[PDB]
C-alpha cells in the first residue's frame, strides 16, 4: 500500500494554510514527508508459510499442526481511523477558502476594479 | 514469531539425534570390539584379500 490514495501538491499544500495554523503547516508538510517516505519502503506482508515442509521437516510434526489451523484461521487486520476528521476539518477549511474567502474576494477585487472603470476616468 | 516455536524442536531433534549418535556410537564401539581377533578370520580376510592382492595385484 503506498500513500493514501489522495494526493495534492507538496507546494501548493507547503507554502499556503489559514493564518491560524501558519506555522503549523511547515511541521506538518515535513512530518507527512518522514511518514511518506517511511512507509513507501515496506513490502506489505511477508511471503506465507510451505506448510507441507514444515509438518514434514520439523520432526515434531504433531507441534507443527496446531501452529497450521491456529495460523491459518489467524488473520491480521489493518489498523483502523482516528484523525479522518482532517477530512470534516478539509471541508471547513474549503468552505472557508473557497466559498468565504472566494465571494468576498470577488466583491473586494471588484471594489478596485470598478474604482479601476472609475479611474478611466 | 510462530517460526522460533517450531524450529525449537527441529533443532534440538537434530542435535539430539547427534547426541545419541555419538553416545551410541561411542558406547557402543567401546563395548563390542574384541571378540574380532578371535576370529582369526579377520586376518584370514586379510589373508584373503591379501592373496588376491598377492595374485591379484601383480
Amino acid at each position: 500500500r503506498k500513500l493514501a490514495l489522495k494526493t495534492i501538491d507538496w507546494v501548493a499544500f507547503g507554502e499556503i494554510i489559514p493564518r491560524n495554523q501558519k506555522a503549523v503547516a511547515n511541521s506538518l508538510k515535513s512530518w507527512n514527508e518522514t511518514l511518506t517516505s517511511r512507509l513507501a519502503t515496506l513490502p506489505e506482508k511477508p511471503p506465507a508459510i510451505d506448510w507441507a515442509y514444515y509438518k514434514a521437516n520439523v520432526a515434531k510434526a504433531g507441534l507443527v499442526d496446531d501452529f497450521e489451523k491456529k495460523f491459518n484461521a489467524l488473520k491480521v487486520p489493518i489498523p483502523e481511523d482516528k484523525y479522518t476528521a482532517q477530512v470534516d476539518a478539509e471541508e471547513k477549511e474549503d468552505v472557508k477558502s473557497c466559498a468565504e474567502f472566494l465571494t468576498q474576494s470577488k466583491t473586494r477585487i471588484q471594489e478596485y476594479e470598478k474604482e479601476l472603470e472609475k479611474m478611466r476616468n | 514469531e510462530v517460526k522460533n516455536r517450531l524450529d525449537y524442536h527441529i533443532s534440538v531433534q537434530n542435535m539430539m539425534r547427534q547426541k545419541e549418535q555419538e553416545h551410541m556410537i561411542n558406547w557402543v564401539e567401546k563395548r563390542v570390539v574384541q571378540s574380532i581377533s578371535a576370529q582369526q578370520e579377520k586376518e584370514t580376510i586379510a589373508k584373503c584379500i591379501a592373496d588376491l592382492k598377492l595374485l591379484s595385484k601383480k
